[PDB]
């Protein structure tokens, strides 16, 4: 700002190096740049954006996490919450959008209270003590998975994820697959803890109908295609065999580097047969075994095609490496990556073949996927989406990805906290009274680390084109009376937020709004890490490339 | 049709700039925040001075709101307004100029996070418009009529946070007898007209009854004129002195050799005639704007009568003010009655600069300061803070009153409109109680010049004002807070009055403006 | 298949020339264009709109929310803008009131042709749509008013007319702004009741000195103009009163020079010796006549010599420099004196009256009082302006002139004939052109019903600057128009309009109490010119532009 | 700085800007190349 400082005056150094005030002030500007996008995309409010790579694609993202990404910043500290939005995917999985919020408006808040000239260890602490007794606050406040007699939970957690995103208006529709989905891929492990294997459920791009009429797939979807056009492209009857082997069954050299040498040419040619035979050799013993379906990681040679269509065997190559880990369990199946056991001899064990109801190969709008469906030993799920383009589906992957990420924390802790502003405008009435107590230079402090959580709470009502203050002014109204409501349920003051299709402050719980308690507290904690950092730099040096 | 380009028409001309969107009125405040950031430092008396260097590389050292900003070249349309509201505060009152950039750059600052909200920019410009008209009634009552004690006090605050402030035990002395030669309903600004010497040191300036002017011409029989005069007679004429052309046009047409000679004598009687009626009448001294020639100067040589030419319009103005004289444009119409006098005269070098001394007046209207210094600069700034403190006790003479200074205004302003905000609305009160706290801004960054701690201060200042009333205070010397009526710190009302009022235009115009455009 | 014909025969023009026609979408991109600088006046609408800071080539920046102001100083390149552009300056030079109306409305017009050219009418159906639905409004404006200003002047009724002309541009504070225009149209009335005279008005009459520093509650007004001038010899209070005598002379004071070839003829030193003294002679006799006359003031028009200067100090004559000419026209309207050009005495009955004269700080400079007292009247009264920033020094200078040109609306017509304010005259007319398109059969009913919704613009305008939803109030506002008229007469309903912040829910009751009407003689000027700049641009079927 | 030219004073980068106590000692340096000239 102003004008740029002498460069290196006695100081001799070869690149730029600014002292006093103009580095924090720099560093506000570089995350109140970077903010401003993800502002507007909070909330069901907010609205998507368009990125261009000026190769003449585009791409429609609407959380912070991606537009960060793909957006090139090379401020020192701006790069803090690029890759802290990357970060919250991967603890929580959700919240990118309100994690940056809160942490620009933690510095821009702390700006002026440097002008003040109190040192930030004075900041830092009344920002750390202040969230001691907020994270506190939020085990108090939360709320028992119990409610009703019925579940009337898991419905409403995925309609929470699904808004400020283009499918929020069919989140009706989109709430029970998202629930069914995660249910079915569940597994065990720590002897009784339940664990759930997010991304495990295939979210494939078919073109055609409308979102609305996405089917579920009670069973795993493989993408791939049918290695021969000969091969039976439905395949019935129950008790369905499925081999999947991680071996090449192409021809290959003999060993890696060694080299052939013949004498005698009445062998050159028995030598090579026997070279195209062995291959055949492990074909013969899964065609034996009667397996209906045989799942191959690598390509597979014309030798082993003939084969499977005389046998009637459905053969599929180049298949991903995880994508078969996940089939092996469902169907019950073994992943053979060589055909060998203890003993000196070579046979393929019929233990190693999966089972499941039906085997049926599904072609959309270009997109060929077979559908794996009623495995026997573990059940598993798969969503196949439907829209406009395959960008269009591009944010409906990622809308759906951060709807099973949310459902898995409610599951694993049943502890939710109402939405729509709720932990934040009740942290703001617990911290002002706790503020008067410790005085001296925290009180200002802790009063700043209110009125910081407040830009979440606002920026609903901002991007709603309403009036954010009767919003707010009778939101605190609720909140304020909330601490005061003293013991008797006739309680109540809690659990409201604000409406934005209404204009309305109505309770969140008849509303069907819920969030996971572990939500608040990582976001907490990682949008404070992010702004301690940038308030204990005082000097930046910028060294120039060589 | 004409082509297969077929252009697509753009509503404006190419060059010009965008606007609308989200942050173009924050564009606005980024702006005058960051030119208030220059002059925070600069207010109070332990404040700081920002050197500037031009385009022509000329040194100018200013901490005042006003000629910082003039040195500056602002293109910033919205960054221009502080430099009005720091021009018009120069013009009339002439202190507190940047105490109103200050002011109005913080009112900016406190409805940035406002617009970021659902407020609407003219619900913003209500509770500013409001406050406003109790603040100046508030005003009212903080001054007293004070017609009882009969410039001493409000001349040493006036050179605050400026040079010679340390010396104000001498410099202000001069400074009261300076307007008091002004008669009520003129108070001339060019009365009081100050001239600066390069060289010499500050503390040697002294005072005198009267205008004194630079020669700036060396006349050959300028040395033969007496330079002391016992009862000197100034004459103030308009007329030019010399052998040349009379009026406007110069042509001779004479036939005969016998008439040529009398054309030359003509021309030479017609010049001494004028110099004839001058020493007859016994005028001691001629002023005169246009030049004077070496003959009319030698002729005032043998008569002992001191001559002088070139001296500007704005000089002699002085003069007629300073002895009580005339301007006569002929020399035929000079009467006794219309010569000034004086006590003495006395010709004295200034800094390898000779200056005529006008002093001993009984009744002279005329105040003329010599000022020495080090520095090109130094004699700027010392007249810089005498032509600031001159005004005040001008303004003084219309209208006494008293107002408590060192942020004691803003506190006690700010009390009263805390309570009104908790009274109605609730709506607005977000806005009052913010304009409160916007004012809070001058005595914060006076104190953190000092470095004293802000927090302490202010959390005394608010919970004092029970039994501190409207005089309560800051005290630099004992570093504690206390009443600065027996601190004798004073200020006149038209200075808060003023800057109240011109933050507040100065914020409601941009905060009215959300879009810029700028041609070409 | 590599590079395109690129348009064959095309070198019958230059390479500048560009054609381009209402097929393909041309005439949608004209309209399209209205709509860039549409929104730009739409902020600036109403007593919450917002001005607009432009800054020229010269770096003159002008802020003012006025839409005639505004596009002065942009650079227009649509052709079918400049008749948007040029139809609002003609408001603002006719009637000097009601020009945003013309630029919102021609706006509007096109907005809702867009609908009307894509269900396939043609452009002379459009035409007469508006045309006689155009016929039809301005007839309806006549029956819908209400009151009448009767007498001139009044000092209540004048605050029902420059007010809430006044109240859109710099709204501030109500009451200061429309004290200091009320004060100075007073002076200028010649009155003269019952005399059956023909009145007059003059909208340059009324001056206003911009003046920085101060605040706006320190103006006043001044009977007498207002110069920045220093006085050559002396300043004088003329605290002797027993008013004055003055005179003024367009042509400067000094010794009369032939015009060809001016110069001294001297052809002995006797004449030389006498032609020094002869000068001084020439101007004590022309101006000792001007003295025995009582003339203490003289006003001049050009650069008066010094010889001349020095015996109009010895009997204490003031000295008036009055460049240019308009200056020194409006100096003989105060006094009532005629100008002649001789240096001669002046005629008793030429001279004229100022009591006093007066040189005081103001702005930091001296500046000379001509104001007038209670007796002796003057005309072309001045209104000092005080103010922090020169920017809204002359936005306010051209919003008390939409209150002098207020004032003029008082003369030329049989009355002020007041129309509802707060956009009911708008609202009124959807209703009634609702009617009237249904009475009118054929396919010219399809631009008659459209035409009445381009009026929607003003409730939804002055809804939107002032922070309200315009779905929630303005269907509200037509609860009051839905109920028509009940079976007795005395129906208030005609008062309602939109309202600014408050408590929203429509609201100001009546706004006959409110005192905010409207002139019925800008409404009329108003849609005219919006209708022809909006038919205009629909009437051209191809536009051509040269070199670019 | 949002995408947007921002300049206040015309010459901006022409001008520089020097304050903290970088520009205290360049002004006691300054003296002191000057003394060091006198003092011999
Ligand atoms: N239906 C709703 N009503 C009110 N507020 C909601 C609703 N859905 C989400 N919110 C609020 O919007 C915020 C962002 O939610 P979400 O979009 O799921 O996360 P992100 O914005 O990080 O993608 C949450 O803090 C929540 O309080
Ligand atoms: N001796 C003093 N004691 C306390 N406060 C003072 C003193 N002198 C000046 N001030 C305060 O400093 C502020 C600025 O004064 P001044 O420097 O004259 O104006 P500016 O800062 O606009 O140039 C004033 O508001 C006044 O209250
Ligand atoms: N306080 C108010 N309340 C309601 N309506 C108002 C108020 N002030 C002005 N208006 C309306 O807003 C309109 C603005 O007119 P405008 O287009 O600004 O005229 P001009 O362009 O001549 O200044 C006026 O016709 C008036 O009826
Ligand atoms: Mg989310
Ligand atoms: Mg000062
Ligand atoms: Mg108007």
């Amino acid at each position: 700002q102003l004008f740029n400082n002498s460069r290196s005056d006695t100081l001799f150094l070869g690149g730029e190096k600014i002292s006093g005030d103009d580095i924090r002030n720099q560093n506000v500007l570089a995350t109140m740049a970077v903010a401003n996008v993800v502002k507007s995309s909070l909330g069901p409010v907010g609205l998507d954006k368009m990125l261009v790579d000026d190769i003449g694609d585009f791409t429609v993202t609407n959380d912070g996490a991606t537009i960060l990404s793909l957006l090139d910043v090379q401020h020192p500290a701006g790069k803090i919450l690029v890759e802290l939005a990357q970060q919250q995917d991967r603890e929580i999985g959700d919240g990118t959008t309100s994690v940056v919020i809160i942490a620009s408006e933690l510095l821009k808040r702390a700006n002026e209270l440097v002008k003040n000239k109190i040192h930030p260890t004075t900041i830092i602490t009344g920002f750390r003590v202040a969230l001691r007794e907020a994270i506190r606050f939020i085990n108090e406040v939360l709320s028992t998975s119990v409610d009703t007699l019925g579940k009337e939970t898991l419905i409403n957690i995925a309609k929470t994820s699904m808004s400020s995103k283009i499918i929020g208006a069919d989140s009706d529709f989109f709430s029970n697959m998202v629930v069914d989905a995660l249910l079915a891929v569940k597994t065990q492990n720590s002897k009784g803890e339940i664990k759930y294997p997010v991304k495990a459920v295939n979210v494939l791009k078919a073109h055609g109908k409308s979102a609305t009429e996405s089917l579920l797939v009670p069973g795993y979807a493989l993408n791939c295609t049918v290695a021969s056009q000969a091969m039976p492209k439905r395949i019935a009857g129950g008790n369905v065999k499925i081999a999947c082997l991680d071996l090449n069954l192409q021809k290959a050299r003999m060993a890696m580097g060694v080299q052939i040498n013949i004498d005698d040419p009445e062998q050159l040619e028995q030598i090579r047969k026997r070279e195209a035979g062995i291959v055949l050799e492990r074909v013969k013993k899964i065609i034996d075994a009667g397996a209906q379906v045989v799942l191959t990681t690598k390509g597979i040679d014309d030798l082993c095609l003939k084969e499977f269509v005389e046998a009637k065997i459905m053969g599929v190559r180049r298949c991903k490496k995880e994508d078969l880990r996940r089939i092996a369990r469902a169907t019950g199946a073994t992943l053979v990556s060589s055909m060998s056991n203890l003993e000196g001899e070579e046979t393929f064990e019929s233990s190693y073949l999966g089972l499941c109801d039906e085997v049926v190969q599904a072609k959309f709008s270009d997109d060929e996927c077979i559908l794996i469906k009623g495995t026997s030993k573990h059940s598993s799920s798969s969503i196949i989406l439907r829209g406009a383009n395959d960008y269009s589906l591009d944010e409906m992957e990622r809308s759906l990805h951060d709807s099973l990420s949310v459902v898995k924390r409610t599951l694993e802790s049943g502890n939710v906290v109402p939405g729509g502003g709720c932990v934040e405008a009740a942290l703001n009435i617990y911290l002002d009274n706790f503020a008067t107590t410790v005085g001296s230079r925290e009180q200002l402090a802790i009063a700043e680390f209110a009125a910081a959580l407040l830009i979440i709470p606002k920026t609903l009502a901002v991007n709603a084109a309403k009036d954010s203050s009767e919003l707010v002014a009778k939101l605190r109204s609720y909140h304020a009376a909330s601490q005061m409501a003293k013991p008797e349920k006739r309680r109540s003051y809690r659990n409201y937020g604000l409406d934005l299709i209404r204009g309305k402050i109505v309770d969140e719980i008849h509303a069907g709004v819920l969030e996971p308690t572990i939500s608040k507290v990582k976001s907490l904690k990682s949008a404070l890490e992010a702004c301690v950092a940038i308030l204990r730099i005082d000097t930046m040096i910028t060294v120039d490339p060589e | 049709n004409f082509g297969s380009q077929t252009p697509t028409i753009v509503v404006l001309k190419e060059g010009t700039d965008a606007s609308q969107g989200k942050g173009q009125i924050i564009s606005n405040i980024n702006a005058c925040v960051a030119v208030q950031e220059a002059l925070k430092p600069t207010l109070g008396p332990l404040g700081s001075d920002i050197l500037i260097v031009t385009s022509n590389q000329k040194t100018t050292i200013s901490n005042d709101g006003a000629t910082i900003l003039k040195l500056l070249d602002v293109v910033h349309p919205a960054a221009k307004t502080l430099v009005d509201i720091s021009r018009a505060q120069d013009a009339e009152v002439g202190d507190g100029t940047t105490s109103v950039t200050i002011l109005a750059g913080e009112l900016m600052k406190e409805a940035k996070p406002f617009l970021e909200e659902g407020i609407s920019s003219h619900l913003i410009m209500k509770g500013y418009r409001k406050a406003v008209s109790l603040a100046v009634e508030k005003i009212n009552e903080l001054a007293v009529d004070i017609t009882s004690e009969k410039l001493e006090r409000c001349a040493r605050t006036a050179m605050s946070s400026k040079l010679i402030h340390n010396n104000a035990d001498f410099f202000v002395k001069m400074c009261v007898d300076a307007v008091l030669s002004l008669d009520r309903n003129d108070l001339d600004d060019k009365l009081i007209g100050i001239k600066k010497i390069p060289g010499g040191a500050m503390e040697e300036s002294l005072f005198i009854n009267g205008v004194a002017f630079k020669k700036t011409f060396s006349y050959a029989g300028f040395e033969q004129q007496p330079k002391k005069f016992n009862n000197p007679k100034i004459l103030s004429l308009n007329v030019e002195l010399e052998l040349k052309a009379e009026k406007d046009n110069a042509e001779v047409r004479v036939e005969h050799v016998e008439d040529y000679q009398a054309i030359v004598d003509a021309e030479w009687q017609l010049i001494f005639e004028k110099l004839r009626q001058v020493e007859e009448t016994g005028a001691n001294i001629v002023l005169s704007k246009l030049p004077i020639g070496d003959l009319a100067t030698q002729f005032f040589a043998d008569r002992n009568i001191f001559c002088a030419g070139r001296v500007s319009a704005d000089d002699m103005n002085r003069v007629i003010q300073a002895v009580g004289g005339s301007i006569q444009s002929t020399t035929s119409d000079i009467k006794p009655e219309h010569l000034g006098t004086c006590a003495l005269f006395e010709e004295m070098q200034i800094g390898s600069e000779r200056y005529n001394l006008f002093q001993g007046c009984p009744q002279a209207k005329t105040c003329t300061l010599l000022l020495r210094g080090g520095a090109e600069q130094v004699i700027a700034e010392v007249e810089r803070s005498l032509h600031d403190a001159i005004m005040i006790v001008k303004r003084a003479l219309q209208n006494k009153l008293i107002v408590a200074g060192g942020g004691a205004t803003e506190m006690e302003v700010s009390k009263c409109l805390r309570d009104y905000s908790k009274t109605i609305a609730g709506k607005q009160q977000m806005i009052i109680n913010a304009f409160a706290k916007a004012l809070e801004v001058i005595p914060r960054q006076l104190c953190e010049n000092a470095g004293f701690d802000a927090i302490e201060i202010l959390n005394k200042l608010r919970l004092a004002h029970s039994k501190g009333e409207k005089w309560y205070g800051v005290v630099f010397e004992t570093e504690n807070i206390g009443d600065n009526f027996a601190k004798f710190v004073w200020e006149p009302a038209l200075v808060k009055i003023n800057a109240l009022n011109s933050a507040t235009e100065a914020t409601n115009l941009i905060l009215s403006v959300d879009e810029t455009i700028t041609n070409k | 298949s590599l590079r395109l014909p690129q348009n064959p025969n095309a070198g019958l023009f230059k390479q500048g020339y560009n054609s381009y026609s209402n097929a393909d979408g041309q005439i949608i991109k004209s309209i399209a264009a209205i709509r860039e600088l549409h929104q730009m006046c739409l902020t600036s609408m109403g007593p919450c709109g917002r001005n607009k800071i432009i800054v020229n080539h010269l770096g003159k920046i002008i802020i003012t929310n006025d839409a005639a102001t505004m596009l002065r100083e942009l650079d227009i390149v649509h052709p079918a803008v400049k008749v948007l552009v040029m139809a609002t300056e003609q408001q603002k030079i006719d009637m000097g009131d009601g020009t945003n109306l013309v630029m919102i409305l021609a706006g509007e017009l096109l907005n809702v042709s867009e609908k009307l050219i894509s269900m396939g009418l043609s452009a002379v159906e459009i035409i007469q749509g508006y045309n006689m639905a155009r016929k039809f409004t301005l007839k309806e404006l006549d029956e819908m008013v209400v009151g009448e200003i009767t007498d001139k002047n009044d000092k209540n009724e004048l605050l029902k007319m420059i007010k809430p002309v006044i109240s859109s541009k710099k709204y501030g504070s109500e009451d200061i702004l429309s004290e200091l225009v009320s004060e100075a149209v007073s002076h200028v009335l010649p009155v003269a009741q019952q005399a059956g005279e023909i009145p007059y008005f003059n909208v340059d009459s009324i001056r206003v000195v911009k003046i920085m520093g101060g605040s706006l509650s320190n103006s006043t007004v001044i009977k007498g103009m207002v110069f920045n001038r220093e006085p050559e010899g002396h300043v004088k209070s003329l605290s002797e009163d027993k008013k004055h005598k003055v005179a003024v002379f367009t042509c400067p004071l000094d010794i009369a020079n032939t015009e060809t070839k001016g110069t001294v003829l001297l052809h002995n030193a006797q004449e030389m010796l006498d032609f020094s003294k002869g000068e001084e002679k020439q101007i004590d006799a022309m101006m000792k006549e001007i003295a025995d006359m009582g003339v203490e003031c003289i006003v001049a028009g050009a650069g008066v010599g010094e010889l001349a200067l020095h015996y109009l100090n010895r009997y204490g004559i003031l000295v008036l420099k009055v460049p240019s000419k308009f200056e020194l026209r409006r100096l003989c309207r105060v006094c009532g004196a005629t100008p002649l050009p001789r240096l001669g005495a002046p005629t008793p009955e030429e001279l004229g009256l100022v009591e006093t004269v007066k040189t005081m700080e103001i702005g930091g400079d001296r500046v000379t009082v001509f104001k007038q007292e209670q007796g002796e009247i003057s005309r072309t009264s001045t209104i000092i302006l005080r103010g922090a920033t020169q920017n809204n020094l002359d936005d306010i200078e051209r919003a008390i002139d939409d209150g002098v040109a207020a004032v003029k609306g008082l003369m030329k017509p049989s009355g002020g004939k007041l129309l509802p304010g707060a956009g009911a005259t708008e609202i009124e007319l959807i209703s009634r052109i609702t009617k009237y398109g249904e009475r009118t059969p054929g396919l010219l009913q399809l631009a008659i019903k459209q035409f009445a919704v381009a009026f929607e613009v003003v409730p939804r305008t002055l809804a939107e600057t002032a922070g309200l939803d315009v779905n929630e109030v303005l269907p509200n506002l037509y609860a009051a128009h839905n109920v028509t008229e009940p079976g007795a007469v005395k129906t208030d309903h005609l008062y309602k309009g939109v309202d600014i912040d408050g408590e929203s829910d429509e609201g100001v009751k009546d706004i006959r109490e409110e005192n905010i009407y409207d002139m019925l003689a800008t409404k009329k000027f108003a849609i005219n010119v919006a209708t022809e700049a909006a038919t205009t641009v629909l009437s051209i079927d191809q536009i051509i532009m040269a070199k670019k | 700085e949002m995408g947007r030219p921002f300049i206040i004073v015309k010459d901006q980068g022409n001008k520089k800007r020097q304050h903290g106590l970088e520009a205290k000692k360049s002004h006691i340096l300054a003296a002191r190349s000057v003394a060091s000239i006198i003092k011999t």
